[PDB]
């Protein structure tokens, strides 16, 4: 605003541009580069001369091109309009950016604003009375953007309290039209809609507490072998192209949650285009009638042709907008694809900054950010009167080399994590069902998944326990029977491996383009559990009658095939009748008995 | 003890068949696998120490003017 | 222009007196011989300018050469009469002809699609070969790699496709393609060159040629010139623009020597830490255009080094790229037609061209049965290579049969035959009639009953 | 006071032109946004210095910004009243009470103990554990190092160890975050409050939200607490700390960001005194009847021993405490790996008069009976299914048995050495007299019963 507070370009290379005569410039603050404007983040200095990061394409710029520095941070607008809106590295519009451009490319040093200044909405005073004293995080009123999510919370501006003065009353108004005015200590000040707060700060709230509500998963290997809770920390590692985008969006689909944060990094541009394309077409069939799962969740895009900075620009950004959705009182997600590209632009950028590497590549601040981001989220109380309890999951996609585990982002990745999702090439490479390692995943909030799981009193230790426990025999009978064979087994040894292909195949595989096994409710993969044990221990008591293996398995067929045949199902009316077969099993026990 | 000799034999050729394309192509995969990120590993190490030496030979250079 | 030079170190320049310069901008370098060679701007700062010399800076002078600066950033003369004629890796015409006349200057660096403005890949297309088609699918306007090893007839199997791309498609306007080799050897370039003869595409496509004897910065330059001119012919020409680019490999070595030259700090493998963004630049150029005619179809060819599927090149190609085709060295000394692994080999989106109104609802499904038993084939020869033939279930030997049929008739078909795509679900449909009725248990019943003859 | 300075190169600031500087000194900042952090001089050159800040260089303008040294190194107020409180990594209490009275303010830092006035300690300390206090002996005053995998419930078994510690007189505990996750806080808070042992203890909490590079002073301020704990109160001492691993990523990035020679794994040259400092936080006193002990615990990177913190901490420290990841993946409790762990205290503590005259002889006979099962398994996995013969039968059924049963205690049950040698004993039943070479003469003839 005139102040012209302005460094000059130094040195070029790249990515990064050392600017010197500028002192009043901070570390990571924003400034605008260039002839163009471009937005960047001062990282080192040096002298009078400070190194700055540029998130964007530093192509074209020219010695002697001024810069311009800001004096703040990183922020970005926080409120209404951000649902349903597809934002760039510098959280603005893509929609808007490509009618205004006019081209299906990405300029570059164009500024536009992050939520639309011309758009209307309904807002109302959320219970709050004028006079009342109110301070930050508390509910100025309240707008409806859409049909499903209803009243998005105005919030207070940070660092600032003390009493309602003047309220205008409730009515239809922008995001730029201030809706309240308070008097405090800081004398007058003006409140509106939309509040904004800094990226590197995540949206702070009132207390830690303790989650004993577990998140539905909606698959059945994440709901039984690793567990992810709401406030839960989840890691996703997989190889390339191991269906880790599909394995996201599928999340974000079947996901019980609130809303959703997808964050697309250094990924490919017909996933965000698929993504897209098929978010309209898919609609909520719950309640909030009319509702789309393009108004239930937000996308940030930073393309891998895009810059390097973009990727965790647009990271931290999902963050602060996860934390955002969890200081709604909300239980949300963050979706973030192929972190391990971040994780590859901070050591391009250490390794531009002349600093030296610690491992692949990468700089020692890493497993920091890491920790930092995986203990952002979590499940709190939020700021405010309303004392409502919010939520946010963290779920991070892992790229590493060859899918080896030794690769740093593995390892910083499973270090702050509390729950790990492994993915595996051998049964993607087979186009079979979701691949993951029951060998190898674990998760340390089961137990408290457990206890939540007890809440329907179902059982999930005792038969996650049973069916864990058959699959580590059934390894090891694996291993026996490629070193020997399979006629060196026993009775029992068979049984276990016809239970371990039949949990294999019945249960583990399910198929993600069927009407059916797409999604298993709780109650459907809880039975199915509980048949499958059923059934395993009926054999077990029928083996210890004295009856062959094969005998046994030749009039248990029908009970096979029925087993097999409860993977399709129906809708949640019509439940019973699976419940039902269980006793077709306990009367072919009876069959086998004569 | 000819049938009992016939058995053992049998095994034994089940062990000549697990020693040949089993545990001989794991222990192979396992050393090259081993080899690679050793290689690696010394490879990044060296780099360091050239990053080191150049960093100090730089500064070396700025102190000579 | 300044003739005004400072220091010479390995292969690069550094020069001063001089002002305001461009990343990446078009230089002029004229040596002490006369010489004459292009060059790129890398860095600037202060008064004085660092840039690499694509030619090499063996022989020439200090102050007897002169720089003639643009000021402009990398420029590539694009037109509409590149089709037909073909042109060298330093944009120099390799077909003897005449000066070309450019209809537009355009950065050859490419322009990154928007993702409101990125349409998902849609349609189908038909490749000729069976294992492209209900294997893997391959979607009109996506981006899919070939991965193929050293000895292989990857040439063979690229001019296969080449050739029979176009002519299969017309069973689903021409399609049109572009050839681009960097750093790759004569022979290959012979066999490439006598390809696009017997194609007879030549004349409705052009031709990128970078010899191994040429330099490594104009091969790295040749794969962006190509990308321009496939960017200008699927929005300005407003066509279908194939995209045939090979010696990938070559290309990431000299990349790798060039970050090394530097001494830069480098990534996994002694390769560059933006290796993947550098391969990602052209790897998510690839793509369909809302309300623009025309899509970009990337399928690239690269080679894993001493055959390891598990090397950094093919690694990063997969971080890049979605989905590849892969070619193993194992059935490529079967002596059958050519080896492709349909086990590594997978599409990002096979969906897309599968289910009723595109072709049938009845591929996906005959697609995963098919991989299934392939796989269940494979473990069970494993299992029988292992213990034995007499200790394997029916179901073992069924599957190991059926793996055998679909590897010597459904994988080996030939160069030249180029297979129906209705041809090809036939041939499965006679495949899947091999294997029992209760061994695929990723087909549904109206599929088995339509199918089973 | 200078409000001057010439650069900054990340967490790491440089001033120029200033005078009468301290070497690892304790500095006040105050910021342009009117936020107050702590920082220490790393180094002085000349007329120009060098400090790096423990909260972070981040969010700070050079010009509106003003670093006040006082001009004398760190020096922590240690007192009395900081039982059953909470500080922060600042040392602000985060038990939201008020300011405490000091007792006394001095370096956090420490002092070294006279070679002439140290105490080797034959003190016995009861684990509570079968697997424990059994196999490496725990003593009060020795160091025993902590070693876990990514993933691992490491934090389970150090409250229960805790929680089984506490003849008149108790045991403090001292704990040190470096680091340490939201999660794992909260579980400590919840064992911690579970036990009741609270009241009886202390600890400066830094959490992942907060800083880790003020972290690294935390550790010191608790073992200085340890050490007005020993050479003051005269009380018995337990000290630990929490995610060391994250410490001496820390301690690389500082020594990384000095552009200095980094070692293995990016760990600085001097670490070797640095970890040792770590590791001299414990031991006794001549004329004290208090015993410091440091109780350290990491995460080795990839799930490897190998790595150059462990084998630091391994080859520093005497003894050190390895757990598996498949038996811990087996279900069974907690999964301690008798071959790679060991104790060199467990020397004079074993025998009459601690504990029993068939300590030392059991314990040989069980880590000798581990590793012929072991070898045992590694041919049964060779091997067929027959278990090699006689010998290698009965050195896995007994492996597996002691796997079963003397490996896993359980986290909720406390139990004591002569428990655990009656369960021995009857373990070692299965295997015959004569089967046994570590037993001597009298050992073997010890029980029959």
């Amino acid at each position: 605003h005139a102040e012209s507070e302005y460094g000059a370009i130094y040195s070029v290379s790249g990515p990064v541009v050392i600017a010197e005569n500028m002192i009043g410039c901070a570390m990571y603050e924003l400034v605008k580069v260039g002839h163009d404007n471009l937005v960047g983040e001062v990282i080192r200095i040096d002298g009078d001369k400070a190194t700055i990061q540029v998130y964007e394409e530093t192509a074209g710029l020219t010695v002697g091109d001024p810069v311009l520095r800001t004096g703040k941070p990183l922020s970005v607008e926080l409120g209404p309009g951000l649902m349903e809106t597809i934002y760039d590295g510098i959280q603005r519009p893509l929609k808007a950016i490509k009618e205004e451009s006019q081209s299906i490319y990405i300029p570059r040093g164009i500024d536009t604003p992050a939520l639309d200044r011309t758009i209307k909405w309904q807002f109302t005073p959320g219970k709050f009375q004028v006079g009342d004293h109110i301070s930050g995080g508390d509910i100025y009123g309240s707008v409806f953007e859409n049909s499903l999510i209803s009243s998005h919370k105005i919030l207070l501006p940070p660092r600032s309290r003390g009493t309602i003065t003047w309220i205008a009353p409730a009515g239809e108004y922008t995001l730029d039209e201030k809706i309240l005015e308070v008097e405090f200590d800081g004398k007058k000040s003006d409140f509106t809609l939309y509040h904004t707060w800094p990226v590197r700060v995540p949206r702070p709230v009132t207390e830690k507490l303790s989650a004993d509500y577990p998140l539905l998963t909606g698959q059945r290997v994440l709901d039984a072998l690793f567990p992810c809770v709401q406030g839960g920390t989840t890691c996703i590692p997989g190889a390339f192209g191991c269906g880790k985008t599909v394995i996201s969006q599928s999340l974000s689909k079947y996901s019980n949650s609130d809303a959703i944060i997808y964050v697309g990094c250094g990924e490919r541009g017909n996933e965000m285009a698929e993504v897209l394309m098929e978010f309209p077409e898919l609609y909520t069939e719950m309640s909030g009638t009319k509702e789309p799962i393009m108004k239930r969740t937000t996308l940030v895009a930073n393309t891998s042709n895009m810059p390097v900075a973009a990727r965790e620009a647009s990271i931290y950004t999902g963050i602060t907008l996860a934390e955002y959705f969890r200081d709604q009182g909300k239980n949300v997600s963050m979706i973030a694809d192929s972190s391990s590209r971040w994780a590859e632009a901070l050591r391009e950028i250490s390794g531009r900054l002349g600093e030296m590497p610690a491992d692949q590549g990468f700089p020692a601040y890493l497993g920091a950010k890491l920790a930092s981001f995986y203990e952002r989220a979590g499940k709190a109380v939020a700021l405010g009167s309303p004392d409502r309890t919010g939520s946010v999951s963290i779920v991070a996609a892992v790229s590493p080399a060859g899918g080896d585990f030794s690769d740093p982002v593995t390892t910083a990745t499973l270090g702050i994590t509390q729950v790990f999702w492994g993915l595996d090439k051998k049964l993607a490479q087979r186009k079979h069902f979701p691949s993951i390692n029951t060998s190898v995943s674990y998760s340390k909030y089961t137990n408290v998944l457990n206890k939540f799981y007890d809440s329907n009193y179902p059982e999930f230790p005792v038969l996650r326990d049973r069916m864990k426990e058959i699959l580590s025999n059934a390894e090891e009978l694996e291993q026996v029977v490629q070193l020997v064979g399979k006629s060196a087994l026993s009775d029992s040894d068979k049984i276990t491996l016809d239970v371990a292909t039949l949990i294999k195949e019945d249960f583990l595989q399910q198929n993600g383009y069927s009407t059916y096994d797409a999604f298993c409710p709780i109650w459907k993969t809880f039975d199915m559990m509980r048949a499958f044990i059923s059934y395993h221990d009926e054999a077990q008591k029928a083996v210890a009658n004295g009856a062959n293996w094969s005998k046994l398995a030749d009039s248990t067929g029908d009970v096979k095939h029925a087993v097999s045949s409860s993977k399709f199902f129906e809708p949640s009316r019509g439940e019973k009748e699976v419940h039902g077969e269980f006793e077709k099993l306990l009367s072919t026990m009876q069959e086998r008995f004569a | 003890a000819f049938i009992i000799l016939d058995e053992v034999i049998k095994v034994t050729n089940r062990r000549v068949n697990a020693i040949e394309h089993v545990i001989i192509p794991r222990t192979e995969n396992t050393i090259a696998y081993i080899n690679s990120e050793l290689d690696e590993l010394d490879r990044e190490e060296f780099y360091r120490l050239k990053k080191v030496q150049e960093k100090k030979q730089n500064e070396t250079a700025k102190l000579d003017a | 222009n300044y003739n005004t030079v400072s220091g010479v170190n390995g292969p690069l320049v550094i020069l001063e007196k001089v002002k305001f310069p461009r990343y990446n901008e078009i230089v002029n370098l004229t040596l002490p011989d006369g010489t004459v060679r292009q060059g790129q701007v890398l860095e600037i700062r202060g008064d004085r300018a660092i840039v690499q010399v694509f030619e090499g800076t063996s022989g020439i002078d200090v102050k007897k050469t002169t720089v003639e600066f643009t000021g402009e950033s990398l420029r590539i003369p694009v037109s509409e009469d590149m089709l037909g004629r073909i042109f060298d890796g330093s944009g120099r015409p390799i077909d003897n002809g005449p000066k070309v006349f450019a209809e537009d200057y355009l950065d050859i660096n490419g322009s990154p699609i928007n993702p409101y403005a990125r349409i998902y890949p849609e349609e189908m297309i038909s490749t000729g070969v069976s294992a492209i088609d209900t294997m893997n699918s391959i979607a009109r306007g996506q981006k899919i790699p070939i991965f193929s090893a050293s000895g292989l007839p990857h040439n063979e199997i690229a001019a296969q496709i080449c050739r029979q791309a176009g002519l299969v498609r017309p069973t689903k306007e021409n399609f049109s393609i572009v050839f681009a080799a960097m750093g790759v050897n004569l022979e290959t370039a012979r066999f490439f060159k006598q390809d696009f003869e017997e194609n007879g595409s030549l004349e409705r496509t052009s031709l990128f040629l970078n010899l191994a004897n040429d330099p490594t910065i104009e091969r790295i330059i040749t794969p962006r010139l190509a990308l321009t001119t496939a960017e200008y012919l699927a929005y300005q020409t407003e066509r279908h623009v194939l995209t045939i680019l090979t010696d990938m490999s070559s290309y990431a070595d000299a990349l790798r020597e060039v970050s090394a030259a530097r001494e830069e700090v480098p990534g996994r493998r002694g390769y560059p830490g933006y290796m993947y963004t550098d391969l990602s630049t052209i790897y998510e150029r690839a793509g369909r255009v809302e309300g623009r005619n025309g899509s970009i179809t990337q399928i690239p060819i690269l080679t894993m080094p001493n055959d390891d599927i598990t090397h950094p090149i093919p690694d990063l190609t997969g971080y890049i790229t979605e989905g590849q085709i892969f070619v193993d060295r194992q059935l490529h000394n079967k002596g059958i037609y050519p080896p492709i692994n349909v086990l590594p080999s997978l599409s990002r989106l096979m969906k897309s061209a599968i289910g009723e109104g595109m072709t049938r609802k009845d591929h996906g499904d005959v697609s995963n049965q098919l991989y299934a038993k392939y796989a269940i084939g494979k473990d069970a020869a494993a299992m029988k290579a292992v213990v034995g033939e007499e200790a394997l279930s029916i179901e073992d030997k069924l599957s190991l049969e059926f793996l055998e049929k679909f590897e010597k008739t459904f994988i080996t078909q030939g160069a030249y035959e180029d297979r129906t795509v209705f041809e090809s679900l036939d041939q499965a449909w006679s495949l899947l009639r091999i294997y029992p009725k209760e061994m695929l248990n990723r087909i549904s019943p109206k599929i088995l009953d339509e199918f089973y003859d």
